[PDB]
């Protein structure tokens, strides 16, 4: 049964039907088993192009709500389909913190450090989408929320995991979006950025023919992230 | 442009 | 407001959800008015994305299980995922054709005969969508009822509408593939996407330079298809 | 495939 839903995922994907493949990879998820390595990439691909599509579609809305004629039917009209691609985004949000929650950082063992950091990066990745459209009161706990788990990765990576490991780089990057993007503090997300990105240059021989493409990809994200912030 | 994640 | 579903259906464009932008539309051709050239462009626009990402993941899946080998388990599992995007392809189509038969070809008066073509061209078009994936004797009905409503509209356009006209050369366009991919009958196809090609040239020298353009490029795609032919 | 509008 399990080989047929994530050969379902697979179908799916192929056919760019991510909500299915995100159904998919969720009862696989729901089996209370460890996910492997392709499994896990499987989920996360799946709901990052859910997730993708309902952040970028808010994004058009939200910009094109910055726009006036005097006309409050219009403007009302607007908002109120804001809100419904809003609500739309978080409730997957919701869904992925409670597989992350209840399945998959609960059943990393004390010593599956690459595990742990890829779902707690995760766990940072989600409430950072929620912190995107988040406003006034409610806003401070999804950002709280996503600074603390970005926090418990980092320590643990930092500890237990080569500077150049994909894991480890691709961490460094979007807590350091996190750092500009959603706390507005520049000079803390430029020295995360360039001391992950310094602390894999001085180790790039380590690197072997597969895992050099992983690797350097996410360090041209952060020299091009540390271009546009300087 | 806008600030880049992982992809 | 119909105003305002008409800018929700722009408003879906632009954050690229074409199932909200055809319910929108539907919604609008639901308030029993005749549609503008503008509304009928969105309804057009929006159900021909719905039903063609339906369509697009139909091919991969299909084509995936004419490869599916002899593994009786990865068989049925494909297969049930085709039928699974079938049936959504399916209730695209009958969503369009009801809307065609109980409202729009319906409100269409005996002088408007450009709204009669172009609804009847989409009338053929969405029953050839359905004869795409259809097999057996459910094929031979919507076979039928596809070449029944081309044959009207081509009748309409050929008695009332310019051969430079881009809904009546888009209208021999489609019907060309329905004879070529549908019927297996690729010299009816090749007459009637010649006869159009060569009765649209006839008059190019009158166009100005915006219908110049739209008649062009669909005469281009009968050229093409031409060329695939033979 | 040939193309259709």
């Amino acid at each position: 049964d399990r080989e047929q839903l994530v050969q379902k995922a697979r179908l799916a994907e192929q056919a760019e039907r991510y909500d299915d493949m995100a159904a998919a990879m969720k009862n696989v998820t729901e089996l209370n088993e460890p996910l492997s390595n392709e499994e896990r990439n499987l989920l996360s691909v799946a709901y990052k192009n859910v997730v993708g599509a309902r952040r970028s579609s808010w994004r058009v809305i939200s910009s094109i709500e910055q726009k006036a004629d005097g006309n409050e039917k219009k403007i009302e009209m607007v908002r109120a389909y804001r809100e419904k691609i809003e609500k739309e985004l978080e409730a997957v949000c919701q869904d992925v913190l409670s597989l992350l929650d209840n399945y998959l950082i609960k059943n990393c063992s004390e010593t599956q450090y690459e595990s742990k950091v890829f779902y707690l990066k995760m766990k940072g990745d989600y409430y950072r989408y929620l912190a995107e459209v988040a406003t006034g009161e409610k806003r401070a706990t999804v950002v709280e929320s996503s600074e603390k788990a970005y926090s418990e990765a980092h320590e643990i990576s930092k500890e237990h995991m080569q500077p150049t490991h994909p894991i480890r780089l691709g961490l460094a990057l979007n807590y350091s979006v996190f750092y500009y993007e959603i706390q507005n503090a520049p000079e803390q997300a430029c020295h995360l950025a360039k001391t992950a990105f310094d602390d894999a240059i001085a180790e790039l021989d380590t690197l072997n023919e597969d895992s050099y493409k992983d690797s350097t990809l996410i360090m041209q994200l952060l020299r091009d992230n540390l271009t546009l912030w300087t | 442009p806008r600030s880049l994640s992982s992809p």
